[PDB]
């Protein structure tokens, strides 16, 4: 019987734009990885 | 104080509100921040002449020296925004926090 | 043998009706703008009609060479209106709107002159 | 939000749409499997106009050689759904 | 009461001629005769002049250029001062800081224009 | 005195150390068509350095000793397996994309580097540039999902902008149905399941999207299998080149000084790489990632830095 340790699912809910989703901020995005949005 | 102590005050005021409240241009807010700096220039001469502070007759063009330099590194960044974006507007600069 | 020619672009019907439809996109697709800065007084609907009758009268072509042909000059005079080589009037100089009618009727020909 | 993902039924009336604003079909024929030839009687190059249609209101490429074989309603939906994964 | 009647003047006099060169000719404007020049050819595009930065580099080292002028501006008063050997030097450092702006533009490749 | 600003500021400038013939040439080409024959010339006649192929234990050559380390500490990434099962669904195929791409991007570093630091040229088989091809190669015969690819794409964007494209690319043209042949005479179990249909999809790519984009960057000098046999034709081709186009007209000290405060360290190179997107294939669970890492501080020279291991014979540990 192992220590449970986080899994997929439970470290997901770290990786979005916010931690409390709502109504107004669904349309948010993670930024780029190096902060560089490509021009155009 | 004098009538004229109230209409330049009146001037500083009026830019104020003007930089505080965008429209949709860069370039029309730099120059509310232009437009600041010229009513302190006239406020702060006024006292100085009119009291004999000789000394004190070089800190208005230190004032004018670096706000017009500030001013410089203003259009700077707008430009470089245009270069960006194809256009001065504010709301283009709305990447971060949305 | 003699039939045996060397091709242009495409080695047969198929292939080459391809770059017919491949060209007749490019042309659909830039009237709308070829109207704005050239700044004529015809609307899209009727410029889009030309170009539908341009190709039209070349649909009884068979041979894939002439067809490759009337592609690449149909792709030169797209240039041309890209880059805005044309003028105003070279672009109008389609809608012939300064030629008076030349009835076909047999009765119209023989009032006016000899021609047939 | 307000962008929900797409379906086969919701696509059948995006396709349809463009189809009902030309005047050269008649809206009441349209049906959702006619032939763009064989009972409309369209020729070629309008095949080419409505694909070209098709694409503004799906923002995509479609290639010619694609196009070659959508010659039916339902074929251009099964096409989007067969491209942007959409199976329901 | 002088300089302000002398201001008018010139601008009054310089106003009263436009208003007489608007009005005076007889006018026939049409379509093509009120077209912007160009070259005698349909324009290419209808997109304003593309930014060129160049340009933008010459008027900002004019604007600190000109800056440091204003600073300048006062030395035929300043070497009144009974003090000359601090001002001697201060008159010097701001023109020798006004070299080295002109070296590090120069160096830096800023005052040239093949792009 | 190691580089660094210091060092950059006393005199270390790239452009007094490059010459005209500091080069970086790429040469790519399909499986079996010889690139590596063709390779150890160009730099043999050109006085460059050569770099083998990136493989899945090129990282363990340039550090430690420099011999491949046990499966473990690769993630199981094995390239016959690849062949064998290609559709496997423990995940192994993108898996071995991802850690190659890895080795070439580290690899491309140490090229980068080589010319920056001592001037002298070098060659180099298929690139971080032209890795892709057999990325979507797998991806249309159905080895890989939608989903790996964007993570590989992803990857990509983040990481390739920062480096400069190649001098010159050597590309080698070799028809599939000669590729097949060639396959059979090598003798390689494993290697002759490739199915025909998978061989085109890296023609398809190689000449579909490598080089009609490459050649508005770099030099492209095509060749086919006999002109590619001999070694002093590619060779004067590649000395009578104009180089009139690339990154590389536009690159002064300054901006090569970022380049190599960049390939210098190994962890920026590589740090993008491992982003937090949790694709089921490229994923460890928190029980074998840990159980793994240990393992690997047990085995010779790599539990401390390198030069205070006592285990290999490291002296002055207490004043180094
Ligand atoms: C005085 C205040 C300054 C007005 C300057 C206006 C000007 O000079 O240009 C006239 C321009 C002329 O416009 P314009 O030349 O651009 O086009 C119109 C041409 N006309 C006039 C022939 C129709 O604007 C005006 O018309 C302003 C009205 C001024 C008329 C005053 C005439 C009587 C003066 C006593
Ligand atoms: C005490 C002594 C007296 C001091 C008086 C100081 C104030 C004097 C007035 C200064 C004038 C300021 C200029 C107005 C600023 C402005 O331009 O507001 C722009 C704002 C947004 O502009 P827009 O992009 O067009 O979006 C709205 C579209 N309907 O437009 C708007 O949306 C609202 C416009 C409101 C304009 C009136 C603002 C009056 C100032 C209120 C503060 C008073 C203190
Ligand atoms: C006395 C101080 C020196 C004053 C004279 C300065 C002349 C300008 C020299 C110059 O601008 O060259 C750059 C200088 C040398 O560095 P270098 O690597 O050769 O050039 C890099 C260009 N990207 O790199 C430098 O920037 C050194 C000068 C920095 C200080 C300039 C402002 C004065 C303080
Ligand atoms: C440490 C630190 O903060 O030093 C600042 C850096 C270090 O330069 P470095 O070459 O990385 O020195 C570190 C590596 N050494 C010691 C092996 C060489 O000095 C500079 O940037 C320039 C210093 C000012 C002179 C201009
Ligand atoms: N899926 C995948 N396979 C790769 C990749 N790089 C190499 N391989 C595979 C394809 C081959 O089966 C094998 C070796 O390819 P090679 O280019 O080295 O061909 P080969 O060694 O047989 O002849 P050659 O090097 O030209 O002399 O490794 C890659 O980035 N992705
Ligand atoms: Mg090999």
């Amino acid at each position: 019987a192992r220590q449970w340790q986080p899994d997929v699912e439970w470290a997901e809910q770290y990786g979005g734009a916010v931690m409390y989703p709502t109504k107004e901020t669904a349309h948010w995005k993670p930024p780029p990885w190096n902060d560089v949005d490509p021009p155009k | 104080m004098s009538m004229v102590y109230m209409n330049i005050m009146m001037a500083f005021t009026v830019s104020l509100v003007g930089l505080l409240m965008y429209r949709s241009h860069l370039m029309s807010s730099l120059l509310c921040l232009e437009g600041m700096m010229l009513s302190l220039f006239v406020m702060a001469a006024l006292t100085i002449l009119n009291s004999h502070f000789t000394l004190a007759s070089m800190m208005p063009i230190i004032l004018l020296v670096f706000a017009a330099c500030e001013a410089a590194l203003g259009l700077s960044l707008l430009v470089m925004v245009s270069n960006t974006y194809g256009t001065d507007y504010v709301q283009n600069l709305n990447l971060l926090q949305c | 043998a003699s039939t045996s020619v060397k091709p242009i672009f495409s080695r047969d019907m198929n292939e080459a009706k391809r770059r017919v439809r491949e060209l007749y996109r490019a042309w659909y697709r830039e009237v709308p703008n070829t109207v704005h800065l050239f700044q004529l007084d015809i609307s899209v609907k009727q410029g889009r009609d030309k170009v539908r009758e341009m190709f039209k009268k070349n649909a009884h072509i068979t041979d894939p060479r002439v067809v490759d042909l009337l592609v690449i000059k149909g792709k030169m005079e797209l240039e041309e209106t890209i880059k805005v080589w044309k003028q105003r009037t070279h672009v109008m100089r389609f809608f012939h709107e300064t030629e008076a009618p030349r009835p076909k009727d047999f009765l119209s020909k023989f009032y006016v002159g000899h021609d047939p | 939000s307000d962008a929900p993902p797409l379906t086969l039924e919701g696509i059948k009336d995006r396709v349809l749409y463009v189809l009902k604003l030309y005047d050269k079909i008649d809206p009441e024929k349209l049906s959702v499997n006619s032939h763009f030839m064989k009972d409309l009687g369209l020729d070629s190059l309008d095949q080419v106009e409505i694909i070209m249609a098709m694409e503004d209101e799906f923002g995509f490429e479609i290639p010619d050689i694609d196009a070659e074989k959508l010659m039916c309603p339902q074929e251009i939906v099964d096409y989007i759904a067969d491209k942007k994964d959409v199976y329901e | 009461m002088n300089l302000m009647l002398a201001l008018l003047t010139n601008f009054t006099l310089a106003t009263l001629l436009v208003i007489i060169a608007f009005w005076l000719p007889q006018l026939n404007v049409y379509s093509e005769k009120t077209s912007p020049y160009e070259c005698g050819f349909d324009p290419m595009g209808s997109a304003r002049l593309p930014f060129s930065m160049k340009f933008f580099l010459v008027a900002i080292t004019f604007l600190l250029f000109d800056l440091e002028i204003a600073l300048l501006l006062p030395l035929p008063w300043a070497s009144q001062t009974a003090n000359l050997n601090t001002m001697l030097t201060m008159a010097l450092f701001l023109i020798i800081l006004l070299a080295v702006s002109l070296a590090y533009e120069w160096t830096q490749k800023g005052l040239e224009w093949t792009e | 005195l190691q580089y660094g600003p210091l060092a950059y500021i006393l005199g270390e400038k790239a452009t007094k150390k490059m010459t005209e013939k500091s080069k970086l040439i790429t040469v790519d080409g399909n499986i079996c068509s010889g690139k590596s024959k063709l390779a150890k010339e160009i730099a043999e006649k050109l006085g460059l350095k050569h770099f083998p192929e990136a493989g899945i234990h090129y990282v363990d050559s340039t550090t430690g000793d420099g011999k491949p380390l046990p499966v473990q500490f690769s993630g199981n990434c094995s390239l016959e397996k690849f062949y064998d099962d290609p559709k496997s669904n423990d995940g192994n195929s993108y898996r071995l994309q991802a850690w190659l791409y890895a080795s070439r991007l580290l690899q491309y570093a140490d090229a980068l580097e080589h010319l920056l630091s001592t001037g002298q040229g070098v060659v180099l088989e298929r690139s971080i540039y032209s890795d892709f091809v057999f990325l979507e190669a797998m991806y249309r015969q159905g080895f890989i999902r939608k989903q790996c690819v964007d993570h590989y794409n992803q990857v990509k964007k983040v990481t390739i902008c920062e480096y400069l494209p190649p001098h010159v690319v050597v590309y080698v043209d070799v028809p599939v149905p000669e590729v097949q042949s060639r396959i059979q005479k090598k003798g390689n179990p494993h290697e002759m399941k490739i199915t025909s249909a998978y061989l085109q999809d890296i023609e398809n790519a190689y000449k579909g999207t490598f080089l009609p984009e490459m050649s508005e960057k770099c030099e492209v000098l095509q060749y086919s299998a006999w002109e590619a046999q001999d070694a002093e034709k590619v060779v004067e081709d590649i000395e009578y080149l104009k180089y009139d186009k690339g990154p590389w007209l536009d690159q002064n000290d300054r901006k090569l000084h970022k380049l190599r405060m960049l390939v210098q360290d190994k962890l920026e190179v590589l740090n993008y790489t491992s982003i937090p997107v949790f694709l089921p294939e490229v994923t460890v669970g928190a029980h074998q990632s840990d159980q793994v890492f240990q393992e690997f501080t047990e085995l010779p020279g790599r539990k401390y830095r390198a030069g205070y291991n006592e285990d290999v014979g490291d002296k002055w540990i207490w004043l180094k």
